[PDB]
RNA sequence: UACAGCCAAGGGAACGGGCUUGGGCUGAUCAGCGGGGAAAGAAGACCCUGUUGAGCUUGACUCUAGCAUGUGUGAAGUGCUGGGUGCCCAGUGCUUUGUGGAUGGAUGUGGG
RNA sequence: CUGCGUGAGCGGGGGUGGAGGGGCGAUAUGUGCAGAUCUUGGUAGCAGUAACAAGGAAAUGAUUUGCGCUGGACGAGG
RNA sequence: UCUCUGUUCACGGGAUUGAUUGGCAUUAGCGGCGAUGAAGGACGUGCAGGAGGACGAUAUGCGUUGUUGUUGUGACGGUGUCUGAAUUGUGUGCGGUGUGCACGGGGACCCCUUGGACUUAAGCAUAUCAGUAAAGGGAGGAGAAGAAACCAAAUGGGAUUGCCUGAGUAGCGGCGAGUGAAAUGGCAUGAGCCUGUGUGGUAACUGCGUGGCGGGUUGUGUUUGUGGCAGCAGCGGCGAGUGCGAUUGAAUUCGGAUGCGGAGAGGGCGAUGUGCCUGUAGGCGCGGCGGCUUUUUUUGUGAGUAGUGUUGCUUGGUAGUGCAGCGCGAAUGCGGUGGUGGAUGCACCGAAGGCUAAAUAUGGCUGAUGACCGAUAGCGGAUAAGUAGAGUGAUUGAAGUGUGAAAAGGAGGAUGAUGAGAAAUGAAAGUGAAUGGAGUGAAUGGGGGAUGUUCCCGCCCGUCUUGAAACACGGACCAAGGAGACGACGGCAGGAUUGUUUUCCGAGAGGGGAGGAUGCUGCGGUCGGACCCGAAAGAUGGUGAGCUAUGUGUGU
């Protein structure tokens, strides 16, 4: 019942697919930018989101904050990170949430089998790029 | 008209309607079935058998399809409706067939600053946006002016003109109405390939010898 | 009565125990506040059918 | 019209019959002795009824 | 229907491998009887002749 | 009311029902597509058969050809073959009909 | 007295919950349920064009058919173990 | 519950709170009362009209369940008395080896 | 609140509001209300009126005293 | 103070503007239940739980495999209390005591049986509505039909099924109202076979079993696909290209730059979007499931049938168009048919046994779309809706969407805090407070003049009617909803394109030259629910003797 390669153009099957698939792909559609300098070890671009990876806030507020997420709600897409906070009318201090398409990755977490989740989707990108580069160079003769 | 509603009659001091059987909610002894109580039906319904199309006669429509061509040319109806030509040299435009060998759009998008077509392709970017009523909700959210049609003679498509916010393409052997003259009105900024632009006699003839390609027609005679 | 057959006494002692509130943990959560069972009977205005 | 009164006393009966006991005597060529062991009443009927007995059958 | 009695099917008790056999024998000979009392045609009589 | 021709519109049964089909365009590229991809499922044998030249039968059509059901077992015959070889090759053969013209058997 | 007073005598019960669809309609002296019809073995017909769509296909839970409907956009395959004998 | 609320005459769809020409209590309370508002309640049940119904009757028109009476179908073999011209039929007793459950059409009757 | 129009109606200014809204030509219509003992919802007058209740007391009330007549068990129904 | 009337602030109510994980329509595929125990029902399962949803004693979920570190989830497999056809049964095949099969659910579309009335005829009985609705029995992804005992009258065509023309025609009909085909011609799709008379130098045959048993001479005659060819659906993964300045609570706005494009579909993000995320174009990988595809020599037949007298129904079928009951009941160089009863020529065909793809129909499910509705609309149902509730029962059946970007926070009052903002917007009817003016006259209106009035004129609207201010009827007040639109066939007017147009008279026998066609808009005519709302009735299929009436068993 997975739903995000929906071939409609529907405005209301589109959200009626962001607001209530299940929480496999609540996951992917929280998904961040890697840094520039982060992005020359590992060839591609976006990746999905977890707690102990270091962010940093793009617009807002908190529009150039760095810090580490310390809580994730991938059903209401909300983030939390360490020293974007508020204070109550008691004097105590809350966490605001973030919206997870401002953040940039740098310096994620590598400890709970995720070294190899990086490492898997580095084989299979630059397996397709000959691919393409195969039929590109071949298709330069066509 | 999901009820077994039938009306009291007279003698009850209310008026003659059919109403709800039944008790313990409020539904009870309300009005049914008629066009003017809160739940009812239509007078009239709403049928799938009304005509939604209309025939028009074969031979005015090759005629509507050569005036839009020949307008095509005047310059005084291309910059009418739009379609700012300042720089370009001579209407109707014709290039070669070798622009077909442009298969990524970076150079499509060359040859066509060549032919002074840039302030055109910046006119339709800038008229994009919402649309102001109700139809935004149906699935019609944005629109725009219209820009260039491509006329050629090739197959199915140029794969690096289809990703250009203000190009059309169009083959010879369809020559379609609505696209020729959008709005019903003529003057389109169109341009051609040296293949198709020489097939046009064969289609349309002229005043007094029938056309190949298509038996019968013959262009209409001047009546001043 | 206190004559009853078998079946109409499990009937009964179903009924009993659903008519209930909301339970307090619950309603104190952040995101159930403002909720009440509705679902509630009285012996006196409605009745139950055997 | 409705059904008349007539016609209906005899669904009536075919419903809920009256049942009298059909009394009868059996068959014996040779001649046997009986004995008188009851005289009794019954319900609808007027006159009184006697068992007899023989040497294997009863009437 | 109108006050009337029921229908009463009847659906008669069923023989059980010994009162069945013991009534195809009761046919067989009420109909063997029949078929010596009528005249029996020359063509069906001939094979009452045999070695 | 008025002069006007005696009407003679049947509408008086309320059993009676419409039939419409809204999109023909779509209707007639989806047969094509079937009818494309029997062809080559059968690819070498051309889905099609041969079938003869006839003629139109009462004085109205007296003077127009046409084409017919199948061959007969004589035309079959005379152009060098048997009827259950030529059903083999891709020709219809009709059996029923009957022979009785001679410029007509030559032709076919 | 035909109205308030003669109801104070309404209290013999005539019917039972039926043992086949739940409803308080088998009727005791008739032996028969007035709702679907108990002991017939077919249901019966109902009596109302709502009526059919009040208890259908659907209107419960489809415990098995469920099942067998997933079962059959995968060709039927069976317990992996038992495989091997068919 | 159109809006309102004091009378005489006139004319008016021929018994006006309002129209025309005259006569007038009393500045805003409380308790009573049954002249008027042709007071309220209910698309007059009486009466007429409609090519609108239904309960019931019979000597209305057209039909029909049931019932009566000839006649077709059904089971084989025999005797007997009578009709007309050799003939077809009537009753008819006997024999055992079919069966009695029915079923097609015709005339009469039929406010159930 | 103010200008224009014989009229159906169309403009501008100051508060309020917090996200979209129009002109012109052709085209498609479930296209304009005072009434139908019209439908559904809300609200007046009548009117703080009709109707109903205020059960004998003793500063206190597990104490003292005054009045009424159903009282106690099994079944149906709850 | 009270009554009426200005102004400002506060109430009361939920119209209006703008939104929407809902509805509705058309189109393409599919049409997948059950004795191997279904659909439906009852009762249960969480450490702390009521409704809903989910689940079955392996119970608020277990195993394998993928993706994950999470309140975790996708795809597939297992389990499933007590019931219910509910069966430890009833009927029946093969065997000879073993082992099979049928039953129920659903029923839009299909086949067979049975079979109305409302209604139209301005009344009504034949007729019409209509062999239609309701009822019952039997099937499938379609079904039924089907390879001439045909159509016809030429130089002849050549199985079934669907569409256009033929044609509102030939005809049937209180010849009234009405009703109503087909062949030919033009298209779509195309396909033909099996049997009851098979050896006699030996049943050459097969259900069960491992070289045998059962059947069969009253007649059996049944090899073969992990191979090829064509197609259809699903799953997984990779997927190009960005930075400054101003306004803002926040920018996708405004102003300079710099890139991608077989990708500028659509959606989310504090607001209006080609480089912020998801996808998108386009390549790769992996299951699965079907369709075609193997051909030893064979000759001959269809009876309680066809037909027919009589009776009833049906069709355009007119003197059977077709069907059925009862009775009679055929032929073998023979039998059947040719729009009027019978005769005779000529033409054309072989019934009374069996099977057969494709082109056609259609609730629901899943994909894709739209000049459709936007909370009194759209499905009854945008929410714990066939729910809450009503009825002995069959049945019946609602009303209810919105704090904010963020909980950053309130909830007797007062004092305060947070926020861009106390927080969706907030009309009329009606009311409270303050303050200006007027009054003891029913009020309200027009002319002419004026910071209220003084003069003149002025009875309450809508409707039926010869005639209404009426002692004629409807109307307390406000908001929203609320009635000549759509289809078929013909005519005329205005307009568009083209123009080398015409099968005539007459019952017949006979006689014989004389500018339209195809669309578009409007109006008049007829049948359709037919401008909107309204009877007393008639029919088909079901529910009730807990009130009340009579009989009967057993008590007081
Ligand atoms: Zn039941």
């Amino acid at each position: 019942k997975n739903l995000r390669k929906q071939k409609t153009s529907s405005r209301r099957k589109q959200r009626k697919a962001h607001f209530a698939c299940n929480d496999g792909e609540k996951r992917i559609r929280s998904s961040a930018r890697l840094s520039r300098e982060l992005r020359k070890e590992y060839g591609f671009r976006t990746f999905p989101l977890r707690t102990g990876d270091t962010v940093v806030v793009k617009g807002g507020k908190f529009d150039g904050k760095e810090g580490v997420i310390s809580k994730i709600n991938y059903r209401d897409y909300k983030v939390y990170i360490e020293g974007c906070f508020v204070t109550k009318n008691d004097g105590t201090n809350a966490l605001v949430p973030i919206y997870p398409s401002k953040l940039t990755i740098t310096k994620f977490f590598l400890e709970n089998g995720r070294k190899e989740q990086l490492e898997r989707k580095k084989r299979a990108r630059e397996h397709g790029m000959e691919i393409l580069r195969k039929r590109q160079e071949e298709v330069v003769s066509n | 008209m999901q009820h077994s509603a039938e009306s009291w009659g007279t003698g009850r001091a209310i008026a003659r309607v059919p109403r709800v059987k039944g008790g313990g909610t409020r539904r009870a002894g309300q009005g049914a079935f008629a066009n003017f109580c809160r739940k009812g039906r239509m007078a009239h319904p709403t049928k799938t058998h009304r005509r939604w199309a209309r025939k028009v006669v074969e031979n005015t429509k090759k005629i509507a399809e050569a005036m839009a061509v020949a307008a095509s040319a005047q310059a005084s109806l291309v910059e009418a409706r739009g379609h700012r030509i300042s720089d370009v040299k001579m209407l109707p435009i014709i290039v070669s067939d070798d622009i077909a060998k442009a298969r990524k759009t970076k150079d499509a998008v060359e040859i066509l600053r060549n032919l002074n077509m840039t302030e055109e392709l910046k006119r339709v970017e800038k008229s994009r946006g919402v649309r102001c009523g109700k139809g935004k909700m149906r699935n019609r959210r944005y629109t725009q002016r219209k820009g260039i049609l491509i006329v050629h003679g090739e197959s199915s498509e140029m794969l690096g003109f289809r990703n250009i916010r203000g190009v059309d393409q169009m083959s010879i052997d369809s020559l379609d109405l609505l696209e020729l003259a959008p709005g019903g009105v003529a003057g389109r900024l169109i341009i051609w390939t040296e293949s198709a632009f020489e097939k046009l006699d064969k289609i349309f003839g002229g005043v007094e010898r029938e056309a190949e390609l298509t038996p019968g027609f013959k262009l209409p005679n001047r009546i001043v | 009565g206190s004559r009853k057959t078998a079946l109409v006494k499990t009937r009964l002692m179903r009924a009993l125990k659903r008519n209930r509130e909301i339970p307090a943990w619950k309603r104190m959560m952040k995101e159930h506040k403002g909720e009440y069972n509705r679902a509630r009977r009285h012996w006196r205005s409605k009745k139950l059918k055997i | 019209g409705k059904i008349t009164r007539r016609t209906r006393e005899a669904k009536k009966k075919q419903r809920q019959p009256i049942v009298k006991v059909c009394l009868s005597y059996p068959i014996i060529p040779q001649v046997e002795e009986g004995e008188v062991i009851d005289i009794v009443h019954e319900r609808s009927r007027g006159a009184p009824v006697a068992i007899i007995s023989f040497k294997e059958d009863d009437c | 229907v109108l006050g009337k009695v029921k229908k009463i099917p009847v659906e008669e008790p069923r023989l059980t491998k010994e009162q069945k056999i013991e009534r195809d024998l009761l046919i067989k000979k009420k109909v063997s009887k029949l078929a010596n009392s009528i005249r029996i045609p020359p063509a069906i009589y001939q094979f009452r002749t045999v070695l | 009311k008025g002069n006007h021709a005696l009407p003679n519109n049947h509408f008086r049964k309320t059993s009676l029902k419409i039939r419409i089909h809204h999109d023909p365009e779509t209707k007639a590229r989806v047969m094509a597509e079937k009818k494309l991809r029997k062809a080559k499922a059968l690819f070498p044998m051309p889905l099609k058969k041969l079938r003869p030249i006839v003629r139109c039968p009462t004085i109205k059509y007296n003077r127009n050809e046409r084409l017919g059901r199948g061959f007969t077992a004589a035309e079959c015959e005379k152009a060098g073959l048997d009827y259950r070889h030529a059903r083999r090759l891709g020709i219809a053969v009709d059996l029923r009909r009957r022979d009785t013209n001679q410029e007509a058997f030559d032709k076919n | 007295s035909k109205g308030t007073a003669s109801f104070g005598k309404k209290n013999k019960r005539n019917t039972e919950m039926c043992r086949r669809c739940g409803r308080q309609s088998y009727h005791k002296q008739k032996n028969s349920c007035s709702s679907c019809g108990y002991p017939n073995p077919k249901m019966r017909n109902p009596g109302s064009i709502k009526a059919r769509r009040r208890r259908t296909i659907g209107t419960g839970r489809m415990r098995y058919m469920k099942r067998e409907l997933r079962a059959a956009k995968n060709g039927h395959k069976g317990d992996p173990i038992l495989r091997t004998l068919w």
